[PDB]
RNA sequence: UUGUACUUAGGGUCUUUACCUAGGUAGGCUAUCACGGGUAACGGGCGGUUACCGUCGGACUGCCGGAGAAGGCGCCUGAGAGAUAGCGACUAUAUCCACGGGUAGCAGCAGGCGCGAAACUUUCCCACUCGAGACUUUCGGAGGAGGUAAUGACCAGUUCCAUUGGUUACGUGGAUAGGGGUACGGUUUUCCACCGUACCGACUAGCAGAGGGCAGUCUGGUGCCAGCAGCUGCG
RNA sequence: ACUUGGUUGAUCCUGCCAAGGAAGCACACUUAGGUCAUAGAUUAAGCCAUGCAAGUGUUAGUAACUGCGAAUAGCUCAUUAAUACGCUCAGAAUCUAUUUGGCGGGGAUAGCAGCAGCAACUCUGGUGCUAAUACA
């Protein structure tokens, strides 16, 4: 009870790397369909 | 006063049915997962209808007058030909042959779009009508009649503008 | 391009009815140039056409909408509603003002 | 066989069925009621006044102390133990404070290594610990 | 079960009857569950779940019928009331008083206090639907419209089409929107927002997880401690 | 018209516990746009400031009187376990404004005019007249 939340505190808290942001909707979706399906597949 | 349209499916972590349904997806140009199930839910309508038809009376009052209505409306939609106009060929049936019906896929077999998703945007973005009428709506399921009946809205593709 | 249809001789308020259903391309009709057109075809002045509650369909270029002719002015003066003259062209005081005189006698 | 088939034989079947729905337990603590003597007053959301902080420790083989306030309800005020979720957070609560209890979602019981409680803590001062825990809302 | 059950006569009622008062019999209901107790019980059309059979819920249910106006109780007026935005008294809350005395019933529409896990505007309107009346005119918080809310249902965008180099998705090449803005025409009783028409244009994704039930044996910190975890389990 | 994890060294069982699908209240995180519907029932049928909700004038009864309305609509589910509700019948044991069709056959007050009384109210006293499809 007298150590609590200590692992929290005490990790090396990390930036967060930014990055170019998703194509949203149909094109997630498209993308994902000729990373799977159209190549190289089974 | 409402209804539900589309139902989830039964189980979510099946790989089977997952993997199915990327690949109609990815042919038909589509959103989402649920823009399937609807399509799913529509089939089911036609064939518990249609069941129910087959069980009764072969010369039955019900029969007679719904058989006759049922194929009526689906040679309109144009998945039944003149061949298969025999009330068991209801019971066939898959959301590939209910998907190729819709607006999107029309203009795609038209070509005017040049690509499924085009054919989208082309829809999305009022330059598509049917019949000097606009449609916005990406799913309108034609009717065959109709179908010759696809054409450019006017704006870009007619006016020119920028 | 002036479709009229629909139409029906009302003769008790004495009033030719119908709906107008015109179709216009490239989407630009006014009201006062939908009169000049209606009245050229049944004969009819401005004045003594009422036309109302007319309705663009989605995007197309399209309009539909109800309107009544009549001989003379002596139906839109008592037949009409008033909501319909000071549009063309011709506050709860009550409430509380008014329970006063149950208030006083 | 077992039972009575025959055509006239309606209400020993009827009655019969009644009397057999008593053995099955969901039956039994619906209708009992036998729901009314409980802390939640089978109400899923319940606040209240925190009394005090408690150090509340696991069964076996889990060594691990848990952490669980004291908490006087509003309604009842009775007083009941309730388990605080994520670390730190304990440290975030405060004395004296409304929170808003909820069930441990076992539908009853108690659920994982933690015995006696049922309860967790989902909000306190109006705000919830998820938002507090993450830091995109603050405590004065 | 003691007007409790039949009978004969009366009173009373709009009429029939223990509805009530008389005389005469001693009957009625019950293991096909009487009587008593409980209900987190208004009944019904129906709603949710489903392969069929069923099963749970039904304040509301966009309707139907019943009951109640803070709690009983009584009564006038009327075709119709045991009316409650009618009257009468008592009781319980509340409030005024010049200390004599009184005044009021939001389970109508808004709004506040309290209650709690839990539920909106003290706006505009008689034009639509209809209703009252001496009535085509008056009036209607019935009704209609805006305003706030991820509560619920359907619809739907966050781009597209080309081809240069790295293994077909990871400086270019151009296109096409609506979100939004500004007019005007429709629209409605009036706004808003919608549906058009023309001109401005190179900010739009999270939430939940990655032993198994049911996508990493990555790198870093922690060391049955913090913590996770519906269940088995992990440290 | 569907299964899978959990008693064992392993097995096949009985067996539940979990997982899994739907809705309906509530909490949470996040959010371009449109139409449409609903929203103090659950607990306190607990309590209420203020504003407003039932009034009613025609060419044709004479501010009032007179006539009709206010017993409907709206709200809520506390009573009620069948007397209510539903669904079949029944009135030869009944009542019914309004509509509709038959059959019929002079004097006394209200506003208005005036004198007063209360801390107060949409209470009134008293005198001086006059109305009728009101009253006789």
């Amino acid at each position: 009870l007298a150590q609590a939340g200590k692992v929290r505190s005490n990790t090396p808290k990390v930036a967060k790397m930014d990055k170019p942001k998703e194509v949203r909707g149909r094109a997630r979706l498209r993308k994902i369909y000729n990373q799977r399906f159209l190549a190289v597949n089974p | 006063n409402f209804s539900r349209t589309f139902k989830k499916p039964m189980r979510p972590y099946e790989k089977e049915r997952m993997h199915k349904e990327l690949q109609v997806v990815g042919e038909y140009g589509l959103k989402n997962k649920r823009e399937i199930w609807r399509v799913s839910y529509t089939l089911s309508k036609i064939r518990h209808a249609a069941r129910e038809l087959l069980t009764l009376p072969e010369n039955d009052s019900k029969r007679i007058f719904e058989g006759a209505a049922l194929l009526r409306r689906l040679t309109k939609l144009g998945v039944l030909d003149e061949s298969k106009q025999k009330l068991d060929y209801v019971l066939s049936l898959t959301v590939n042959d209910l998907m190729d019906r819709r607006l999107q896929t029309q203009v795609h077999k038209r070509a005017l779009a040049n690509s499924v998703h085009h054919a989208r945007t082309l829809v999305s973005h009022r330059h598509i009508s049917v019949e000097n009428q606009l449609v916005n709506q990406p799913a309108f399921l034609v009717w065959k009649e109709s179908e010759k009946n696809i054409k450019y809205a006017d704006t870009s593709v007619m006016t020119t503008e920028k | 391009s002036v479709h009229i249809r629909k139409y029906i001789v009302n003769k008790l308020l004495d009033r030719k009815q119908f709906v107008i259903d015109m179709q216009h391309l490239g989407a630009k009709p006014t009201r006062d140039e939908i009169k000049d057109e209606v009245a050229s075809r049944l004969k009819a002045n401005k004045d003594l056409v009422v036309i109302f509650g007319l309705e663009t369909k989605f995007g197309g270029g399209h309009t539909t909408g109800f309107g009544f002719v009549y001989d003379s002015l002596d139906a839109l003066k008592k037949t009409e509603p008033k909501h319909r003259l000071i549009k063309a062209g011709l506050r709860r005081m009550r409430k509380n003002a008014r329970r006063q005189k149950v208030k006083v006698w | 066989k077992s039972k009575a088939c025959g055509r006239l034989a309606a209400r020993k079947l009827r009655l019969a069925h009644k009397s057999n729905l008593w053995a099955s337990n969901a039956y039994r603590r619906s209708l009992g009621t036998s729901i009314y003597k409980t802390p939640l007053e089978g109400t899923s959301m319940a606040s209240g006044i925190v009394v005090g902080k408690v150090a509340v420790e696991a069964k076996q083989p889990n060594s691990a102390i848990r952490k669980a306030v004291r908490v006087q309800l509003k309604k009842n005020s009775k007083v009941v133990t309730a388990f605080v979720p994520r670390d730190g957070s304990l440290r975030l609560i405060d004395d004296n404070d409304r929170v808003l209890i909820a069930g441990m979602g076992r539908s009853g019981r108690s659920v994982g290594d933690l015995p006696g409680c049922r309860f967790k803590v989902i909000k306190v001062a109006g705000f919830s610990l998820l938002a507090l825990w993450l830091g995109k809302k603050e405590k004065p």
